[PDB]
C-alpha cells in the first residue's frame, strides 16, 4: 500500500 | 527468510513535449505486484501479480488516487530541482524516489527507507533512525530544512513502521504460494575449450526464486576468484531467475574445480564437478 | 517459538502420492512447501487446501491424497516455515 | 549529471531446443538516463512483437528492463539484441549464444 501524504523537495 | 516491500518512482521531464513521463512500480521481494504509467491509457494503478488481484475496488481507487498524487508532486519537483541547480528550462531531467520496509523472518520491522535521486545521483535520504535526513549536497540542504519544518520524517516513520509492514504481512500471507515458497535452481556445468591450453567451465543456476543466490568456484576445496567471471542475476521472464559463474582453467586440470551453489530453495548447498 | 514433528510418512499408489504428517507447536503462521525429488533435481508440488490443516498456536497437519507424481518420483522434500523458522523434512515412499 | 552505459545479456527463458517454442530475452541494466532503444533481431531483421517489463531501478539508481518475445530456435536462424543509449557512440549488438 502506498504512502498517502504529499511530499515535495 | 526476511522480506521487503518497495515502491520505485521515476519521473522524466520532456520539455516542450508534454507532461513528464512518470512510471511507478511496487515490489514485494523480487516480485513486482503493481504499476502505473502516466502514458498508458488505463490511468489506473494496475495489478502485476495474481495475489494482489484479490484486493477490492476501494484498494484500487485508493492506490490510483495516491499514485496520481505522487505523479503530481514529482512534476512539481522537476521544476523545483531545475531551480535549485540553476538549470535550463530546456533540458530533460530525471527524478527518482524509493521507499519501503524490510521485515525479518519474524515478520517484525527491520528497516525502512525513503530516498530521492536527481539526474542519476543521490539527492536526499532518510537515515536508518527514521528521524534524520542526509542531504547529499548543498542544494539538498534546502529540501532537508523544508522537510524538517514540515515534519516529513515523523509522517514517514509512522507509515514505514506501521502501515508498510502491516500490508507487507498481508501480501506475504495472501501470496504465500508464490512469495513464501521457493523454486530451487536447476544446475548443470558446461565445458568450452578456449585453446589447447585452457578451458572454460561454466556453472549454471536456472529457474530459481527468490533471486538471492551464491555461486562460487573452488580449486582443491579453496575459494577461487582469479580467472572467474560472474554475470548479473537475470530474470527468466516467468518470475524465476538465472545466473552463471565461469572459471578459466588449464587443460587437464578440470577435475580440481568445483562449483558451489547456495540458495534458500535447497535443503543443502550443491556441489558440481566436471563429469 | 517451539515445535516438534510427530509424524511424516508417504506412499505412492498407481501414480499418485499420499502423504500424512503432523507437527505440534505454537506457530501463529505457516507455509507448506512440498517438493518432489527426482534424485538431485525436482519441482514444486501443489496440494489442495483440504489436505492441510492449521490450528494457530497448536498444530499443522497434512493429509495429501492422490497427488499425481511423475514416475521419476523418488523422495518427498518438504520445506516448512513455522513462525518464520525453516525446516526441511524428507519422506521416502513406502508400502 | 551521472550517466551509466547499459549492461546487456541476450538469452532464452528455457534451454534452447530447435523446433520448441521458447522466449528470447534481452536484459539491459545498470544504465542512466532511462531513455533507451532495444530491438530483438532475427537474422539482422527487427522482430515486431517485442514486449518489455515496467521501468524500475536498483539501489544505485541505475535502471533495468527486460525485453522479450516468443521464438522458436532453429539450427540456422541467428538472433541478437541491438541497444542504443546516449552513452553509446553507436548501437551495440550482442548476439544470442546458447552457451550464455
Amino acid at each position: 500500500l502506498l504512502f498517502g501524504y504529499p511530499v515535495y523537495v | 527468510g526476511s522480506h521487503s516491500m518497495r515502491y520505485f518512482f521515476t519521473s522524466v521531464s520532456r520539455p516542450g513535449r508534454g507532461e513528464p513521463r512518470f512510471i511507478a512500480v511496487g515490489y514485494v521481494d523480487d516480485t513486482q505486484f503493481v504499476r502505473f504509467d502516466s502514458d498508458a491509457a488505463s490511468q489506473r494503478m494496475e495489478p502485476r501479480a495474481p495475489w494482489i488481484e484479490q484486493e477490492g475496488p476501494e484498494y484500487w481507487d485508493g492506490e490510483t488516487r495516491k499514485v496520481k498524487a505522487h505523479s503530481q508532486t514529482h512534476r512539481v519537483d522537476l521544476g523545483t530541482l531545475r531551480g535549485y541547480y540553476n538549470q535550463s528550462e530546456a533540458g530533460s531531467h530525471t527524478v527518482q524516489r524509493m521507499y519501503g520496509c524490510d521485515v525479518g523472518s519474524d515478520w517484525r520491522f527491520l528497516r525502512g527507507y525513503h530516498q530521492y535521486a536527481y539526474d542519476g545521483k543521490d539527492y536526499i535520504a532518510l537515515k536508518e533512525d527514521l528521524r534524520s535526513w542526509t542531504a547529499a549536497d548543498m542544494a539538498a540542504q534546502t529540501t532537508k530544512h523544508k522537510w524538517e519544518a514540515a515534519h516529513v520524517a515523523e509522517q514517514l516513520r509512522a507509515y514505514l513502521e506501521g502501515t508498510c509492514v502491516e500490508w507487507l504481512r498481508r501480501y506475504l500471507e495472501n501470496g504465500k504460494e508464490t512469495l513464501q515458497r521457493t523454486d530451487a535452481p536447476k544446475t548443470h556445468m558446461t565445458h568450452h575449450a578456449v585453446s589447447d591450453h585452457e578451458a572454460t567451465l561454466r556453472c549454471w543456476a536456472l529457474s530459481f526464486y527468490p533471486a538471492e543466490i551464491t555461486l562460487t568456484w573452488q580449486r582443491d576445496g579453496e575459494d577461487q576468484t582469479q580467472d572467474t567471471e560472474l554475470v548479473e542475476t537475470r530474470p527468466a521472464g516467468d518470475g524465476t531467475f538465472q545466473k552463471w559463474a565461469a572459471v578459466v582453467v588449464p587443460s587437464g586440470q578440470e577435475q580440481r574445480y568445483t562449483c558451489h551453489v547456495q540458495h534458500e530453495g535447497l535443503p543443502k548447498p550443491l556441489t558440481l564437478r566436471w563429469e | 517459538p517451539w515445535f516438534q514433528i510427530e509424524d511424516n510418512r508417504c506412499y505412492i499408489d498407481n501414480g499418485k502420492l499420499f502423504a500424512r504428517g503432523s507437527i505440534v507447536g505454537n506457530m501463529s503462521r505457516f507455509v507448506f512447501d512440498p517438493k518432489a525429488d527426482y534424485g538431485g533435481v525436482g519441482e514444486n508440488l501443489y496440494v489442495h487446501a483440504d489436505d492441510v490443516e492449521f490450528v494457530p498456536g497448536e498444530s499443522l497437519k497434512w493429509n495429501v491424497r492422490n497427488l499425481d507424481v511423475m514416475p521419476i518420483f523418488e523422495t518427498l522434500a518438504l520445506r516448512l516455515v513455522l513462525q518464520g523458522d525453516v525446516i526441511w523434512l524428507r519422506c521416502v515412499p513406502e508400502l | 549529471m551521472i550517466q551509466r552505459t547499459p549492461k546487456i545479456q541476450v538469452y532464452s527463458r528455457h534451454p534452447a531446443e530447435n523446433g520448441k517454442s521458447n522466449f528470447l530475452n534481452c536484459y539491459v541494466s545498470g544504465f542512466h538516463p532511462s531513455d533507451i532503444e532495444v530491438d530483438l533481431l532475427k537474422n539482422g531483421e527487427r522482430i515486431e512483437k517485442v514486449e518489455h517489463s515496467d521501468l524500475s531501478f536498483s539501489k544505485d539508481w541505475s535502471f533495468y528492463l527486460l525485453y522479450y518475445t516468443e521464438f522458436t530456435p532453429t539450427e540456422k536462424d541467428e538472433y541478437a539484441c541491438r541497444v542504443n543509449h546516449v552513452t553509446l557512440s553507436q548501437p551495440k549488438i550482442v548476439k544470442w549464444d546458447r552457451d550464455m
